[PDB]
């Protein structure tokens, strides 16, 4: 369930992305997306963003130093 | 002590909850050591203090209320509790959903009357939802369609 969406960032393609790798039993554990959240951050791709909100994606734990420091490394 | 050992619980006395044996106190004798004691004579009630609130740990940011309660209490003390010292009103609809906890399989069609007919119903009425409290099966279903509305 992380290959999938390492997959489903690069397809550009939100409803495969909704379809079957969001429809079964989703281990939570949140921390798995925000590798996958900042990928979809970076690409931009901005729909991708909403549809990982949906899914307690909480954006006040999941903004660290390191994250942003990253992110900042990464301007188009 | 139980003659069936559990699964790395053999140190159970028929019970095993924290302890060597089936006690929160000292395992007396008690002037009698009953074998196979009965729950109407060994086990007693003392007062509950594991009452408060929970916040799970990144999952979620409300709050949500939890009360451990005796196996026989009546229903009046329970009522009185949840509308006064819980602010909850009187209800219009009480549906109990029920189902497969551990082993329960679905079908697409089967799962997209749980994610709107229930929903439906549930927010027009002010229904209130009661169910079984456990991360497996049609309670997850329920609750995946209860967040996702909100």
């Amino acid at each position: 369930w992380d290959h999938q969406l390492k997959l489903a960032v690069a397809w550009n393609r939100v409803d495969i992305a909704r379809s079957e790798i969001f429809m079964d039993e989703w281990q939570w554990k949140p921390s798995d997306l925000h590798p996958t959240m900042t990928a979809a951050l970076i690409s931009n791709k901005p729909e991708f963003v909403k549809l990982f909100l949906e899914n307690g994606v909480q954006l006040k734990e999941f903004v660290t130093w390191d994250t942003l420091l990253y992110l900042y490394e990464n301007l188009d | 002590e139980s003659s069936k050992l559990s699964d790395a619980g053999k140190v159970v006395c028929q019970c095993g909850y924290t302890h060597e044996q089936h006690l929160e106190e000292a395992t007396k004798p008690h002037t009698f050591q009953g074998t196979q004691w009965d729950p109407k004579k060994h086990v007693q009630e003392m007062p509950t203090d594991a009452f408060g609130d929970i916040v799970f740990t990144g999952l979620s940011q409300k709050v949500k209320k939890y009360v451990r309660v005796s196996q026989d209490t009546p229903s009046s003390v329970i009522y009185h509790l949840m509308t006064q010292h819980w602010g909850l009103d009187v209800p219009n609809l009480l549906i109990s959903v029920t189902g497969g906890a551990k082993n329960f399989n679905m079908k697409p069609r089967l799962k997209s009357i749980f994610r709107r007919g229930l929903v439906k119903v549930a927010q027009t009425t002010g229904a209130w939802i009661i169910t079984g409290g456990s991360h497996t099966g049609v309670m997850k279903q329920v609750g995946e369609a209860v967040r996702d509305f909100s």
